Formats: structure tokens, C-alpha cells, sequence
């Protein structure tokens, strides 16, 4: 699979720009898409959404009215129409594909992203923003929610992401407990409502990056700040 | 004496 | 109240429901035909006339409407255990060769097959397009060989038209019901479009009588 | 010589029935009548999965007892979510004529086969986001009565040329062909430990095969006509058998003979599917009197009637959790009873 | 007092039409509820039969609505008590709105059902390709929406008004058209047009063409059952004749109220109008009761499930 | 011919099987059902809070 974005460059403020994500290697029409943004020295932040068949669109409150998301299913292309660009809209914009049924793994594949430069939510709390790590030791990373994520149907909606330096973030643990496909079982997640724990056992090389927790109980999708591992 | 019912 | 993920699961379920109802309409506006008969009885001839390894479908269209023909005689097992898959077939196209009256009791075997299918508990409503194939070789074989050997209790002329009428009247007498369905008998040519024209004329009469029965008139 | 061999076969057969007659000391009704009866079983249709547009012929649960696969003659098989009645998938089949379907115990694979003589296998857990055919299993020259998954790589089938088989899905070749039936086979039932299984046919002869070795072990007779449904008892030491004779008969594997008879005067119709409960106390038989009946498996009383459907109940299955009982039928409605 | 509005009818005539109306009440309600129950219990219709099942269900629904809404109010407030109108201004407006929306529903159900049979019988392949359950549910929703829209002009015209000899009296309140007569004429003639004349043209032309096609099939079926084809040819003409005979005198009555000016009205025409009102509404409810019999029960497949 | 020899060999191999008494197998099935009767949700109906349906 391959999600490739386009539409970077410097844009004067107040102007307009359209982003294009070209999808490849999967059945595009079944997936609900996402745009997640990352301020250039800050964490990730959620922008917008379409469902499948363009049936349901949500926005974040900061971009509601100024951005319009759309998709082109016969050409596998995801669009984001941006207008009235402001100072906070300077970020790295990623395209995320997600599928929702009983037991799927949404936010599984993240596109490479593109950089665009312009001259009552549920608040997630990272415990720590940077931690020293010895290779071969178990590392425990915590997250905390302002609201209880245990829904009445048994599922708590806490996801975990890991961003390599200079790469797209990838899904590790979806729905607080379930390892993603292609993810080594060193990683382990547990907890309860509003108090959460990512557990790594025997940390290794090329597994050092920034970890994020994300709630998915309600819209908008507010991430965490981002706990970082260092040696 | 037109009727009134229609 | 559903979650943020249960709502998208329910939207998946409803878009799947939409694709199902669309494909069910696409399938229901289509005419399905069963082929039956013993081997080397012109089934290949009729299928070759249409288009020109268990179940064999030959899919062709006519008058902007699709026709599906299920050449089911390829696979051999008990017909009592899969013929109920085929109720709702519009018309059964049963095929008999005329010249198999003396070969070995093939005509009596085809009569038993026609009886077992025509009086079946599933095909109660489904009418039958009966074919009688290879009539010229039948003319040769009755000008040489007699006719008591196929059916014992018959005495009549050794002419083509009378013996062919006797075979037709012996086949169309097997239906224990005649108020419900109707057998459409044809004698095939060498190779001509009257074959496929009689098939669609018979199918048209069947569709008109089903529509009349469903509209409350018939 | 060969007629001497016929007489020898009849002598062996009379020896076999003499031995299993010597082993019958008391039937099930003398032991299990001291047990108090189960009482009246009343169950309501707790859901209804109205998605298919033709007669459905098969249904298999998941081992999590929440997903169930269900195949039908309209070219679709649909993986319901039993709690929320959501269609998590709908797989377009290549040939509409579908007699059976199965759901692998991992939850990664399904299977289906019908008059096409091919037990096709679909990969549910793809990365490309769609289901797709993994292997087309050919070489079987008859309609498929049943397919069951042993592991993710082993599948047994039940054909129309009187044979069963065992495939390795990764190679695509059938390992061990099971010959020995006379009329074509109609059902199949793996044991809980999957060392052996029981298949039924038009001979009215259920046979206890062996998966590893590859030969039949025991052959069970006692039905008048064809048998359509076999389900193991949960201990793995017995199995019930549904036939066209309005008779369910549970056989024993240790004692090698018929144990109990399930029939009633007011039913004369055929049986299309059987399955036990989780404990084994009550077995559920699926008739084409349009309703399922609930038989006390130890005292042989009809405990309850499930009168939901309006045509032939063509398939039924009980959750591995033992919580729900789904019943499919020719009116395209999966009812889920509890 | 307000005794000029008293209508002197034969009390035995009121008793007899009460008997006819209660008999039509029980027969029409039982027949239409059994028809809706029959098409609701029987759902084993996946093919192109299902669309015609929907139209027959819609016709049974509209006839049950005509009967259950209009019938019991019309008894007490037109047969027995001519004045005072008990139900007020919005009562008059809503009663004539429901009455005429249900009447347009019946006429358009019958017309649409005939268009559906003409497609299903005289162009069987072209109706096979056009058949989809979505288009039929859209079509029935369209004809009920048009039947609701065409009854809107009976809201503002049909107000309550006091026409007593005094300017005000507690018993002088009647239920009458209250706008000027030269637009009441336009309302009633568009009512008579879109409730009689256009469904009459499509009913008569389409059932004539279908009976022509079926008599052609009887001639080439005896020239090459035949009892059931002649039976269907009978039922088509029974549809046309029952629709004419039951919905012609009602619109003759409303045009008689529409055209004859008060210089031409007599006390004899007053009494004749009230007895003729009784008779025409008897035939109107006869239409509502004999729709389900000769649309359903004379088919010989409906009989066993009935 | 050889098919009849196969039927003879199959019946011979099915003949020598160690069979048990039927009261023993009946009491085994009875004891399985009584050991698992308590956790069977269809035998005695579960409370509605425990039912997922």
C-alpha cells in the first residue's frame, strides 16, 4: 500500500490551497480517510475525516468552515480544500487510512505527509515528555484521559502510535490492548478507564521515537502531547 | 334555499 | 447510544445493504433456464445454437435482457439432493433425441427422467420447454426399423409425422398437472434460428403468464 | 471364489452384529429415566439477520461466538455480527450454487462450496482491505456437502462422489482421500480434539473416520433412508444423526452401536440439520416442517418448539459459548434464538 | 330561531342508509385489513410480483383510510345532524382535506396500478428491465404526495360559517365553502377533473389495450388454461365499470352544487339534493368496499391465503 | 473382485474393536451432562443482564 500526498510549498497567509493524496495498492473505496497535522516542532493534531461513500464528514473546531475535505473514489485520490490560511495552519499534514468494522485496526497505515508553510473536548494527558532509556530494559509509558474511555459495550478506545525520526507514525496498539499487524510483541498495553500504560519489554535499536496516545471515543480526536525516548 | 353541504 | 466506531460500523453495514439490494435487483431482472436430458441428446446442439466442470453456465442476452442457461448434466450424483436449488428457474429446457427409441430403451429412460422432473414437488409451477432432436435420422431409422420395440402397445403407421406425433403425445401425457404449467414442444431443424426463436417465444409466453398471475388477473 | 468372498463378508457382518448385540446390556431409557425432566424450553427470536435475497443453505459460527458466516443461493455470503446485526463483510462468490460454508477457528479464513465442486477459501484478514480468494480447491467431481476447518492449513470436505478428503491449503493438493461410502456423503462433523470425525451419506451409514491414519474405523447403521446431519456430542464419545426418516439417533463410539431414537407421530418430514447444546443435555433438530424441535437428549422428550421461520430450516448451529442458537432457512432469515 | 337550516328527510331513509353505511363499514374495514394482513404475512415474493404487491397494498391502504376517516364523521354530521357543525373551522378544513386526499389517493392508486399492469403484460421484457423495488417505492410515495398536495385547495375554501337567520346563534353554524362562488367553481371542476376524468381516461384506455392483447392470446391459444384468461378479461372490464358507476354520481353531485345558481334552486331541489347526497355517498363507499374483492379475491391464488 | 476383498478386509478390521457395556457409556454421557449442566445457558435460562442478546 502507498499513500502519497502532494500540494506543498510556501503560501501567503489568507490564501487558498488544495492538497491531493494519491492512494495505491488497496481498495480505496472501503476505507474512511483522515488528515492529521503536525506542527513542525510540536505533536500531532487531528484535522478532518470522511467515511466511506462520502456519507459522513466531521471537522476539528479550529478548521471548521475554512477547510473542506473530499474524495475521488474512481481515481483513488483524497482531497483537502484549504482556504483562509492562518499562522497555525503551518504544519506537516499526514493522510491516514482507517476502516471500521467489528475488530478492524483503524489508523493502520499513515502516508508520508507533506509540509505546508504559511508566513468540551476530551483532553489527553501525557505524564512525561522525555525519558532516558537503556537498551534491553523494560520501558513503561503512561497516558491519562480527562473522561472515562470505557464505553458501555466493553471497548476502551485508546490507541498508541510511534513516530520514527523522519518517518510517518505507525500504529502499535489499537483499542488499548490489541497489537497491530506487523508489530513485534515486545509492546504491551493495558490499564482501565482514563488511566493507561504502554509497556515495552527489552527495548531495541531502531525502536526509539516519539509515542502518542489517542482517544477515539468521540469526535474530535484529541491526541496526546508525545512522550519521547532517548538513550 | 340553496343547500350548504358540499 | 453508539460509539464513534459503532456508528462507522453501522454505516458500513448500511452501505453493504445498499450494494446487496442493488445486486439483488440486478439478479432478479434476469431469466434463468435449466437444461436437462440424457447424454448425446442434442444438448450440445442447442447450446451451440444459443451462443452462435460440475455446473456449466451459458450466459447470453436477448431483447436487452439477460438469459442464464444452466447445463447441469455435466456432473453426476443424486438429483434428489440438489434439484431443489433450482426452484424459481423460469423454464426447464428438457431435451430428448428422437432416434434413441431403439438404442440401449433410452426413450423409456428419458420418459422416466421427464416424469421425475415434470411431476417434481419443486417444479410444480415451472413450465417445460421440451425439445425433440435429430428428426431426420429418426425418419431414416423408422423407414428401416419398426416402432413396436420402443413402445410395445402401439400399432400405427410407420410414417414420420404420425410417429413423431405419437412420441409427442406420449411425452406431454406425463404431467399429472396441467392447470398449473404447460409443456412447449418443438421439433428441431438441421441448423436454423427457429430453434432460438421458439425458446424466446416460449419464454415470453411464460413471463406473460407469470405476470398475469402476479397482477391478479390470471 | 468371489461368491465365497460374499459369504465371508456376510459372515463377518453377522459376527459384528452378534458382538454389538452381546455388548448391549441395557438401553438408555433404563438408566436416564431417574433424572428429573428438563422442563419446558421457551425461546424467543432475540435477533433477525435480514440480509439475504435467496434461500440460505449454510451457516457457521465463530469460535468467539459473535461472528457468524452465512451463505445463500444469491451469490453472497455475509459475515454478520450477531450482537448488533451488522454485516461486517459480504463476499461476492464466483458461482451462485452454494451448499455449504465454514468459518475457520482462527477467524482468518472462510470457505464455501456447492455444485461447482470447489471449496474456495477467502482471506478475511488482508492488508489490501478487501476479501480475496486464497485457494481454489479442485479435484472432487461432485457437489460439496460440507467443509470444515481443522487448522488454518487443513480442511476436510464431503463430496458428491461418495468420498471425503483432507487438503493442505498451502499446497492445494488433497492429502488423504477417504473412500468407502456407497451413496454420496451429506454431512461431516469434526471431533473436539480433531483426531477423527464422523461423516454421513445416502447409505444411512455414519462412519467414524480417522484424520491422521486415513482409514475408516467404525461404520454405524440404523436409519431407514438417507442421513443429512451429524453433530458430535460434546464429550467426543457420541454423535447424533439427522435423517430423512423423521428420526434422530445418537450413536456411541465406544459401544459401537445405536443408543437412542428421537421420533414422534405428528412429525413425518425430513431433518436438515442437528447440533447439540454445550452440556449435551438437549439436541436441536432442524426439520422441514418449517420449525426446529428441541429434544431432551437423555430422556427423549420434545422439550420445545422454535416456530420462527416460514420455510425449510436448512441450517442451524449453536455457539461454542453455548449462549445463542442461530437457525437459518429458505426464507432468507437467520433467526438467533436464546 | 335558526330553524331554516333544518333538512326534512325521511327518518326511515336515514335508518336505511345507516344500515347500508354500517354494513359497508364492517365489510370494507375487514376486507382491507385482511388484504394488508395478507400482503404483510406473505413476503415470499422477490421477483417482479413484489411491485404489484406494493401497489395493491397501497390501494387497500387508501380505501381503509377513506372509509375509517370520512365515514363516521359523515354519518353524524351530514346524515343525522345537519346543523350545528360540531367541529369548528379547522375541523372543517381538516375533514375535507383528509377526505379529498384519500379520494385522490384512491384514484391515483387505481390509475397507477393500471399503468403497472399495462407495462407488465403488454411490454413484458421492457417492464422486466425497468422493474426495481426502489422505483416502485418512489412511485407510491409520489402518488401519495400528489394526493396530499391536490387536497390543499380544500383547506382554505372550506371554512366554518354562521348562516342562521340571526347574525349569531349557537346552532346556526354550518360547514360550507366560504370563498366566493366563482373560485369554488374552479376548485370543484379541477377536483372533478383530477379525480375522475384523467383516471377514467387512463383506466379505460389501458384496460382496453390489455383486454385486447388477452383476447388475441385466447384466439391464438385456441387456434394453435383458457378459462383464466377470459376470467382476467372479465376482471379488467369489471374494474372500469365499477369505477365509472361508483364515482360518476358523486362528481355529478358536486358539479350540481357547483353550477346551479340560487335563482335556479328550489325547495324541491334542496330536498332532492339531500337525498341525492345520501345516494351518491352510498356509491362512493361501495367503491371503497368492492376494490379489494375484485382486485384481490377473484384471482384464485389470493383465495387460499385470504 | 478386489473390491469385495476390500469389503472383507474392512469388515474384518471393524470386527476386532474393543467394545464396552452400554450401561457404562450411558452413565458416561449422563455424567458429562450432569457435570456441565450448571454452566449451560439454554438448560436453565440465564438472567437478562448476563445475556448479550
Amino acid at each position: 500500500v502507498q499513500l502519497v500526498e502532494s500540494g506543498g510549498g510556501l503560501v501567503q497567509p489568507g490564501g487558498s490551497r488544495k492538497l491531493s493524496c494519491s492512494a495505491s495498492g488497496f481498495a480505496f473505496s472501503s476505507f474512511g480517510m483522515h488528515w492529521v497535522r503536525q506542527a513542525p516542532e510540536k505533536g500531532l493534531e487531528w484535522v478532518a475525516y470522511i467515511s466511506s461513500g462520502s456519507g459522513t464528514i466531521y471537522y476539528a473546531d479550529t478548521v471548521k468552515g475554512r477547510f473542506t475535505i473530499s474524495r475521488d473514489d474512481p481515481k483513488n485520490t483524497l482531497f483537502l480544500q484549504m482556504t483562509s490560511l492562518r499562522s497555525e495552519d503551518t504544519a506537516m499534514y499526514y493522510c491516514v487510512r482507517s476502516i471500521y468494522y467489528y475488530g478492524s485496526s483503524p489508523f493502520d497505515f499513515w502516508g508520508q505527509g507533506t509540509t505546508l508553510t504559511v508566513s468540551s473536548d476530551i483532553v489527553m494527558t501525557q505524564a512525561t515528555s522525555s525519558v532516558p532509556v537503556t537498551p534491553g530494559e523494560s520501558v513503561s509509558i503512561s497516558c491519562r484521559s480527562s473522561k472515562s474511555l470505557l464505553h458501555s459495550n466493553g471497548n476502551t478506545y485508546l490507541y498508541w502510535f510511534l513516530q520514527r525520526p523522519g518517518q510517518s507514525p505507525q500504529l502499535l496498539i489499537y483499542r488499548m490492548s490489541n497489537l497491530a499487524s506487523g508489530v513485534p510483541d515486545r509492546f504491551s498495553g493495558s490499564g482501565s478507564g482514563t488511566a493507561f500504560t504502554l509497556t515495552i519489554s527489552r527495548l531495541e535499536a531502531e525502536d526509539v521515537g516519539v509515542y502518542y496516545c489517542m482517544q477515539h471515543l468521540e469526535y474530535p480526536l484529541t491526541f496526546g502531547a508525545g512522550t519521547k525516548l532517548e538513550l | 334555499k340553496k343547500p350548504y353541504i358540499l | 447510544t453508539l460509539s464513534a466506531e459503532d456508528k462507522a460500523a453501522v454505516e458500513r453495514s448500511k452501505m453493504i445493504d445498499r450494494n446487496l439490494r442493488e445486486d439483488g435487483e440486478k439478479a432478479a431482472r434476469e431469466v434463468k433456464l435449466l437444461l436437462l436430458g440424457a447424454g448425446e441428446s442434442g444438448k450440445s446442439t442447442i447450446v451451440k445454437q444459443m451462443k452462435i466442470t460440475g455446473i456449466v453456465e451459458t450466459h447470453f442476452t436477448f431483447k436487452d435482457l439477460h438469459f442464464k442457461m444452466f447445463d447441469v448434466g455435466g456432473q453426476r450424483s443424486e438429483r434428489k439432493k440438489w434439484i431443489h436449488c433450482f426452484e424459481g428457474v423460469t423454464a426447464i429446457i428438457f431435451c430428448v433425441a428422437l432416434s434413441d427409441y431403439d438404442l440401449v430403451n433410452r426413450m423409456h429412460e428419458s420418459m422416466k427422467l421427464f416424469d421425475s422432473i415434470c411431476n417434481n414437488k419443486w417444479f410444480t409451477d415451472t413450465s417445460i420447454i421440451l425439445f425433440l432432436n435429430k428428426k431426420d435420422l429418426f425418419e431414416e431409422k423408422i423407414k428401416k426399423s419398426p416402432l413396436t420395440i420402443c413402445y410395445p402397445e402401439y400399432a400405427g403407421s410407420n410414417t414420420y409425422e404420425e410417429a413423431a406425433a405419437y412420441i409427442q403425445c406420449q411425452f406431454e401425457d406425463l404431467n399429472k398437472r396441467k392447470d398449473t404449467k404447460e409443456i412447449y414442444t418443438h421439433f428441431t431443424c438441421a441448423t436454423d434460428t427457429k430453434n432460438v426463436q421458439f425458446v424466446f417465444d416460449a419464454v415470453t409466453d411464460v413471463i406473460i403468464k407469470n405476470n398475469l398471475k402476479d397482477c391478479g388477473l390470471f | 471364489e468371489l461368491d465365497q468372498l460374499r459369504q465371508e463378508a456376510e459372515q463377518l457382518k453377522n459376527q459384528i452384529r452378534d458382538a454389538r448385540k452381546a455388548c448391549a446390556d441395557a438401553t438408555l431409557s433404563q438408566i436416564t429415566n431417574n433424572i428429573d425432566p428438563v422442563g419446558r424450553i421457551q425461546m424467543r427470536t432475540r435477533r433477525t439477520l435480514r440480509g439475504h435475497l435467496a434461500k440460505i443453505y449454510a451457516m457457521h459460527w465463530g469460535t468467539d461466538s459473535r461472528l457468524l458466516v452465512s451463505a445463500s443461493q444469491d451469490g453472497k455470503l455475509i459475515i454478520w455480527d450477531s450482537y448488533t446485526t451488522n454485516k461486517v463483510h459480504a463476499i461476492p462468490l464466483r458461482s451462485s450454487w452454494v451448499m455449504t460454508c465454514a468459518y475457520a477457528p482462527s477467524g482468518n479464513y472462510v470457505a464455501c462450496g456447492g455444485l461447482d465442486n470447489i471449496c474456495s477459501i477467502y482471506n478475511l484478514k488482508t492488508r489490501e482491505g478487501n476479501v480475496r480468494v486464497s485457494r481454489e480447491l479442485a479435484g472432487h467431481t461432485g457437489y460439496l456437502s460440507c467443509c470444515r476447518f481443522l487448522d488454518d492449513n487443513q480442511i476436510v470436505t464431503s463430496s458428491g462422489d461418495t468420498t471425503c478428503a483432507l487438503w493442505d491449503i498451502e499446497t492445494g493438493q488433497q492429502t488423504t482421500t477417504f473412500t468407502g461410502h456407497t451413496g454420496d456423503v451429506m454431512s461431516l462433523s469434526l471431533a473436539p480434539d480433531t483426531r477423527l470425525f464422523v461423516s454421513g451419506a445416502c447409505d444411512a451409514s455414519a462412519k467414524l473416520w480417522d484424520v491422521r491414519e486415513g482409514m475408516c474405523r467404525q461404520t454405524f447403521t440404523g436409519h431407514e433412508s438417507d442421513i443429512n446431519a451429524i453433530c458430535f456430542f460434546p464429550n467426543g464419545n457420541a454423535f447424533a444423526t439427522g435423517s430423512d426418516d423423521a428420526t434422530c439417533r445418537l450413536f456411541d463410539l465406544r459401544a459401537d452401536q445405536e443408543l437412542m431414537t428421537y421420533s414422534h407421530d405428528n412429525i413425518i418430514c425430513g431433518i436438515t440439520s442437528v447440533s447439540f447444546s454445550k452440556s449435551g443435555r438437549l439436541l436441536l433438530a432442524g426439520y422441514d416442517d418449517f420449525n426446529c424441535n428441541v429434544w431432551d437428549a437423555l430422556k427423549a422428550d420434545r422439550a420445545g418448539v422454535l416456530a420462527g421461520h416460514d420455510n425449510r430450516v436448512s441450517c442451524l448451529g449453536v455457539t461454542d459459548d453455548g449462549m445463542a442458537v442461530a437457525t437459518g432457512s429458505w426464507d432468507s432469515f437467520l433467526k438467533i434464538w436464546n | 330561531p335558526s330553524s331554516e337550516l333544518d333538512v326534512n328527510t325521511d327518518i326511515y331513509s336515514k335508518v336505511l342508509v345507516t344500515a347500508v353505511y354500517l354494513a359497508l363499514f364492517v365489510v370494507g374495514t375487514v376486507g382491507n385489513t385482511v388484504t394488508l394482513f395478507t400482503l404483510a404475512r406473505k413476503k415470499s415474493l422477490q421477483s417482479l410480483q413484489s411491485t404489484v404487491h406494493y401497489h395493491l397494498g397501497s390501494l387497500a391502504l387508501s380505501d381503509l383510510l377513506t372509509l375509517l376517516l370520512a365515514m363516521p364523521v359523515e354519518l353524524y354530521n351530514f346524515i343525522w345532524v345537519h346543523h350545528p357543525w360540531a367541529f369548528g373551522d379547522a375541523g372543517c378544513r381538516g375533514y375535507y382535506f383528509l377526505r379529498d386526499a384519500c379520494t385522490y389517493a384512491t384514484a391515483l392508486n387505481v390509475a397507477s396500478l393500471s399503468v403497472e399492469r399495462y407495462l407488465a403484460i403488454c411490454h413484458p421484457f421492457k417492464a422486466k428491465t425497468l422493474m426495481s423495488r426502489s422505483r416502485t417505492k418512489k412511485f407510491i410515495s409520489a402518488i401519495w404526495l400528489a394526493s396530499a398536495l391536490l387536497a390543499v385547495p380544500m383547506l382554505f375554501t372550506m371554512g366554518e360559517q354562521n348562516r342562521s337567520a340571526d347574525g349569531q346563534h349557537a346552532g346556526g353554524l354550518v360547514c360550507t365553502p366560504t370563498i366566493h362562488t366563482a373560485t369554488v367553481k374552479v376548485v370543484i371542476q379541477v377536483n372533478t377533473f383530477m379525480s375522475f376524468i384523467f383516471p377514467m381516461v387512463v383506466i379505460s384506455v389501458l384496460n382496453t389495450i390489455i383486454a385486447n392483447k388477452l383476447t388475441v392470446m385466447v384466439r391464438q391459444a385456441a387456434e394453435q388454461r383458457v378459462q383464466a384468461l377470459r376470467h382476467g378479461v372479465r376482471v379488467l372490464r369489471a374494474v372500469v365499470i365499477a369505477f365509472v358507476v361508483c364515482w360518476l354520481p358523486y362528481h355529478v353531485r358536486r358539479l350540481m352544487f357547483c353550477y346551479i345558481s340560487d335563482e335556479q334552486w328550489t325547495p324541491f331541489l334542496y330536498d332532492f339534493y339531500h337525498y341525492f347526497y345520501m345516494v351518491t355517498n352510498a356509491l362512493f363507499y361501495v367503491s371503497s368496499t368492492i376494490n379489494p374483492i375484485l382486485y384481490n379475491l377473484v384471482s384464485a391464488n389470493f383465495r387460499h391465503i385470504f | 473382485i478386489a473390491q469385495a476383498r476390500k469389503l472383507v478386509e474392512q469388515l474384518k478390521m471393524e470386527a476386532n474393536i474393543d467394545r464396552i457395556k452400554v450401561s457404562k457409556a450411558a452413565a458416561d454421557l449422563m455424567a458429562y451432562c450432569e457435570a456441565h449442566a450448571k454452566e449451560d445457558p439454554l438448560l436453565t435460562p440465564v438472567p437478562a443482564s448476563e445475556n448479550p442478546f
